[PDB]
């Protein structure tokens, strides 16, 4: 009975906050990018990484 | 909250993948939504899987027809969504495997018997659903859903009927 209405009452808050946590990752990592210099190469490199590292992310999340 | 934004599909992020992880919530959300009015849903109070009178829906599709009642539907509907996920020729779980060249087809007709799900459950048992304080929770399960089908297209609009009721009017 509760199971299903605990799931759906936390379940949108949970989703928009991990929303919220990718766009921060993604904005950090090109905050600390723009300081030290890098080169535009390094940028789109370290960036595919990062869109590896999300997707390894939601993968690994959906089994066990 | 809104889930338009949520449920688009972000930079570099392959769509299978995307599709693949809300298939399996919405997966999840509907097996608990029926799991809680799985004593309702009696064979006798559905002889036949129908998304109400007018809207019927067979299991196999067409030469003919061939006799489907709900529980029997769904509980096998939960079963082979489950045995599809866990095909790993399908649904892979380690990060060195792609997705099979074949995979948004299944996805569509996965969702699309979901969406069955949802509209038996909208129709036929809506006055026991309310019998608990429920309808929200499935108001909101059933936003997300259509949010994202539509965001990618990913049933006929054919198919979306027997919900409209509801559809366009929560998309306010
Ligand atoms: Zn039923």
């Amino acid at each position: 009975p509760q199971a299903f209405k605990f799931f759906m009452e936390q379940h949108v808050e949970n989703v928009l906050k991990s929303h919220q946590q990718r766009l921060h990752r993604k904005k950090q990592l090109e905050n600390e990018m723009m300081r030290v210099g890098l080169s535009q190469d390094a940028q789109d490199q370290m960036r595919k990484m990062l869109c590896q590292k999300e997707s390894n992310y939601i993968r690994l999340k959906r089994a066990k | 909250g809104n889930l338009r934004m949520a449920v688009m599909l972000p930079e570099g992020e392959d769509l299978n993948e995307w599709v693949a992880v809300n298939t399996v919530d919405f997966f999840n959300q509907i097996n608990m939504l029926y799991g809680t009015i799985t004593d309702f849903c009696t064979e006798e109070s559905c002889p036949v899987m129908s998304a109400g009178p007018k809207y019927e829906y067979h299991w196999a599709d067409g030469k003919k027809p061939i006799k489907c009642s709900a529980p029997k539907y769904i509980d096998y509907l939960m079963t082979w969504v489950q045995d599809q996920l866990d095909d790993e020729t399908l649904f892979p779980s380690k990060i060195g495997v792609p997705f099979p060249k074949n995979f948004m087809s299944v996805a569509k007709t996965i969702l699309k018997r979901l969406f069955r799900v949802y509209a038996h459950i909208y129709h036929q048992h809506f006055d026991p659903v309310i019998q608990l304080q429920e309808e929200a929770h499935l108001n909101t399960s059933f936003k997300h859903f259509i949010f994202f089908v539509q965001e990618f297209n990913l049933i006929d609009r054919r198919e979306l009927a027997p919900l409209q009721e509801l559809i366009e009017k929560l998309t306010s």
